[PDB]
């Protein structure tokens, strides 16, 4: 690896002669809020972003436009898993910063939450989420 | 007791009688072998 995450001085201090620049961070989504809330200096420097989704960002990176991409964990892992050859993310076990999870958003205090949540717990309990992982999210590398 | 602050596992059997909170650490299940 070349960068130790969000604590490296290269990211934390954008004043290098060789300025490793333009992590994707598609604007006006979710991780941009975290960046703009915690440390404003990247958000100030970070302007050479991508105007499209990961699909354009990955080809731009392969073409040499930018050398770093900062985005979600699951989608980036899937993209890396489904590729000719392989494009490697940083150390995967430690590449999950600001851990959270997906979920279903409903109206404030609705009675469905009592049942659908327990259904989801059951689903994770019997292993029926597991073979969905095999079927839908897999790659060669 | 009025609260449980401990490594409590969230599952179906407990959610029927308890209102939990969002997880603060994810974990799974492994096995221990002497080596
Ligand atoms: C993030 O929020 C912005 C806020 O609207 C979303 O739209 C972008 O914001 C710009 C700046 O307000 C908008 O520019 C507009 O462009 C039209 C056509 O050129 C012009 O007639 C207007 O007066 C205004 O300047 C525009 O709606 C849009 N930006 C572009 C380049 O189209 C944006 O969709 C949200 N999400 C993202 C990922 O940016």
């Amino acid at each position: 690896d070349t960068v130790s995450g969000l604590s490296d001085k290269k990211f934390q201090r954008p004043q290098d002669q060789y300025p490793p620049f333009r992590f994707g961070t598609v604007p006006n989504g979710s991780t941009e809020r975290n960046i703009r809330s915690n440390y404003r200096d990247m958000h100030t420097h970070m302007v050479k972003f991508n105007q499209r989704s990961v699909e354009d960002a990955l080809t731009s990176l392969k073409m040499g436009k930018l050398d770093a991409f900062i985005y979600d964990a699951a989608v980036l892992n899937y993209m890396a898993g489904k590729d000719e050859g392989c494009k490697l993310v940083t150390i995967g076990s430690g590449k999950v910063f600001a851990t959270t999870g997906y979920g279903i958003a409903m109206q404030k205090d609705s009675h469905w939450k009592r049942a659908i949540d327990l259904a989801l717990l059951q689903f994770l309990g019997d292993g029926e989420t597991q073979k969905l992982e095999t079927v839908w999210l897999s790659g060669i590398c | 007791a009025d609260m449980i602050v401990a490594p409590l596992t969230i599952n179906n059997e407990r959610a029927q009688y308890i209102e939990f909170s969002k997880p603060f650490k994810y974990q799974g299940l492994t096995i221990l072998v002497k080596k």
